[PDB]
């Protein structure tokens, strides 16, 4: 609804457009998901990310 | 770090470690496979560094290790140690040949300045590094990390007569015993969002590590990232 | 409490429950041997109050509880429950007889203005009740505590369409797990400066307590520290 | 010698005064102790105080 | 370009649309003018107005 | 007000007259054909109040004028005399019959909380009424305007032992000799932009008029503009 | 009474002191006057006057 | 100055005016008999600098009047043409002679930080030179001035693209024709406290002067105050 409230519901980049819509994005090497609001990996070693089994 | 844990094998696989006339010296973090972001103070000097990526255990062999050699260091354009050592302490260094990304090397993600600050508003950021584990002691083995929490900024003005300028923030514990320390600058201050970590801070400076009533003391990464991106890019 | 500790006898000696159609709908703190401090919203009722202090487990006898009867309650003139909920969300309760003062029935420390804000902004803070241990869940027995980390205030406001006022702070985690919780309301959030406790906020609301991305909401206790000493003056 | 750093090093209240010099104070139920830093208890169950062994 | 900037060159009110866009709007009585930036009179005597020569 | 100068006709064709026991005790500002706003003090009183429109010389006949009735007074909710007479001075008046607009009688435009804000920034308002010309004067026969400036918050606080709260602006000038003054309380503060006057403020109090060190004490509109929209709402 | 309030009356800079009482300061080429809150020129040439006539 | 007014000969006896390759290209204050601060772009030159005490018609002889040559320049540590032009704008510049203190050659007063920012909140400045009378006009042979009032920093980011530093601030007007301009910078900008005139800003830059929607930039003096005394200590 709004980037002021819960980021609009991104799960990391929010933008606002006209009449209370907005439009998520993500960092280098993610990509918007199928709900327009989570992220996901778009390159083999995405940034920020721990793939080493823990 | 003095009172945290030992990290997992590629827990934090940004992490690098500078080496020169002495060994873990400082941190770094990845930026890109040729870049590396840590703190202008380290580079302050003329002896050759190197720099080592996906390390775990700085006297053991992981199979997972990549060293390089720095051909260029960029300190930021305000920092000037004859005016204050630690006021815009930050630092690019270019590898001399491309790091090759996997498990153990991975990139910090760098949101621009407005979501790196929310980032670190939301107050609580992971120090690692292979500083020493208590104030005047020996250097970690195995890469320590801790969780610190923000500290408001006139709580921290307070605790100190040395300036806190607006190109640095505190994090860390009141009561002593937990902090990050020398050997540690360099590193990375890092949010995690939704399990993506975020570059918030470096780790630059403090007095004594771990004391009560002290804090560490780190640079607010949001005001430099944009230079970041500027200096280090690729393509 | 969601996710707290059991507190030992006496460790948090001017904690009080507060019981009336239903037992432990809210907690209080002893100001001195005549008056509570707590939540506006917690009184706004017909039903008489039942105030008891040196407790520990509200189904159990330690043999170091005080109950009173309320005579009076002033809420602060600006709570107003027709605008809004929780907006100065403080009130005092005039007990019938004095408490007897002891190890287990001690005042909260009450700095002035600024100095409760100085320790609030300390960053962490203690809160206390017998509220329910799971959001919609069963009341503790024994007193439960928790540590709560302060939080940003833009960090707070972006958590929730509610408006939080400059007389409300946050406090909790965002991980989840950790919170106030219904019948902690009216309760302490003390800030402990050197081993002796001085209020710096009353357990006011929030929304599915504990929850994550979510934070408990308090009354910022400095802006009535003085309204509170003013209308509680014994001599 | 200034309440702006480290509150003048007294444990509760500072106060400053004329020449970088400050006045330490305690609240209710305390007083200042010997140092002229340090609060101490000046009443059986001073406020904020654990005195039940833990 | 920007609502941050010079009020986007909205006379009155300026909202932010997606993609370095923005949307100029007027108070009540006022339409927003053919250059989609000024604001003309909607009304006859809207408020705010001075129409008594000075 | 003292030191400003006399009005043309319809020059300030949103600013009302209160009249009472004594004509011209307040001003006030249209908002639509049945509301005016004014100050909460101004109308503390059991004594029935008259508004007048389109006056310009409070004892002649323009031929451009319109008296109405006070059918209801509504104090903002947090307005409380008891507390402090100036805090929240806002309030609106609902006339019996509607107010005929024209060039004489033209309402004052309101814009958001945001733009109010932005507005009062630019630093430059008016402020106008029939309020003493000289501290303890008499009352101006024709109406009278000023152009004040914004005061830095600080500056003001510094200037008063009264406590100046973030529901009120300070505006006019340190030499003395130029300030709003009693009987203009009620009246505007408008901000002009591109020749469209905005509601900034609300004429409220202050000590001495037009004083040396003194400034013109105002009640800051943008933190009302929702509450006169949603009070005065027609259709 | 206080340099929160007036600048304690003091004409240029004002310190606080203990118990509600404040001491008034000059800049260079300025003493304190007799009342103790005006400044007077101590100096041929102080600092920021004007001198000539105007 | 675009729409100022001819200064009296004494009227600003700290103006001084900077001539090189070309006359009146800046201006500057006295500190003391051996320097001048100015603004550090006026100073980013090769060419020789003349500094003019005691100046009032810089093409008339008043019998008033003291030249003297510049043996150094100190431009503020931070400032960085190459970063940004107009960043940290000051200087000092050492006079290779002392000047003779007399009512034409007067130096202007410098507070602490604290009391300089206190002066500058006061909110009206009066700014001097021989700059420009119009935007792209010809210079002023009579010194001019101008009072001017300072500007909110959000409305005057809001008024630019360019960016405005917090070692900056903004004054004038928004409805253009009066403002400082070409030939000013490196002058004063000072603020009266009970006939003690105190420097509380350098003037630095603008677009084009006068402008309707545009103001004055001006360095922030009081972050420099400690800088200026430390540097341009005689005894
Ligand atoms: N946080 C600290 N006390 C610290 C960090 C780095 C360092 N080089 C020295 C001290
Ligand atoms: N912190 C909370 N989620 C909370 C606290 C009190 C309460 N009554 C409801 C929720
Ligand atoms: N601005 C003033 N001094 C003032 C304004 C209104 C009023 N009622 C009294 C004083
Ligand atoms: N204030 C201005 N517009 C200005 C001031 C100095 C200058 N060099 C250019 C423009
Ligand atoms: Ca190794
Ligand atoms: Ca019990
Ligand atoms: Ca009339
Ligand atoms: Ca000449
Ligand atoms: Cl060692
Ligand atoms: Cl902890
Ligand atoms: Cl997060
Ligand atoms: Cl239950
Ligand atoms: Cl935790
Ligand atoms: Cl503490
Ligand atoms: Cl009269
Ligand atoms: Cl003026
Ligand atoms: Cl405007
Ligand atoms: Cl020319
Ligand atoms: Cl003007
Ligand atoms: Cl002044
Ligand atoms: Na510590
Ligand atoms: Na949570
Ligand atoms: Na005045
Ligand atoms: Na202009």
């Amino acid at each position: 609804m709004t980037c002021n409230i819960k980021n609009g519901r991104c799960e990391q980049f929010c933008k606002n457009s006209a009449d209370n819509k907005v439009v998520c994005s993500c960092t280098e090497g993610y990509r918007l998901a199928e709900n327009q609001k989570s992220c996901e990996p778009a390159v083999p070693f995405p940034c920020g990310r721990v793939s080493v089994s823990q | 770090v003095v009172g945290g844990e030992d990290a997992k094998p590629g827990q934090f696989p940004w992490q690098v470690v500078l080496n020169g006339k002495v060994d873990a010296f400082c941190g770094g973090s990845i930026v890109n496979e040729k870049w590396i972001v840590t703190a202008a103070h380290c580079v302050e000097t003329g002896v050759k560094i190197t720099v080592v990526a996906g390390e775990h255990n700085i006297e053991e062999t992981e199979h997972t290790e990549q060293k390089r050699n720095v051909i260029r260091i960029i300190p930021h354009h305000n920092y000037n140690a004859a005016i204050n050592k630690y006021n815009h302490d930050i630092a690019l260094l270019e590898l001399d040949e491309p790091l090759v990304l996997n498990s153990y090397v991975t990139p910090i993600c760098i949101a621009d300045k407005e979501y790196t600050n929310i980032f670190l508003k939301f107050g609580s950021g992971y120090v690692s590094g292979w500083g020493r584990v208590f104030h005047k002691g020996r250097s970690a083995l195995v890469l320590q990390y801790l969780r610190v929490p923000l500290v408001d900024r006139a709580t921290c003005l307070r605790s100190t007569k040395f300036t806190i300028y607006n190109n640095m923030f505190c994090a860390g514990f009141h009561e002593g015993g937990r902090d990050s320390c020398q050997g540690d600058s360099g590193g990375p201050h890092v949010t995690e969002v939704e399990g993506t970590s975020f570059l918030t801070g470096i780790i630059s400076w403090g007095e004594e590590c771990a004391m009560k009533g002290k804090y560490g003391i780190y640079t607010k990464v949001s005001r430099y990232v944009n230079w970041i991106k500027e200096k280090t890019k690729l393509t």
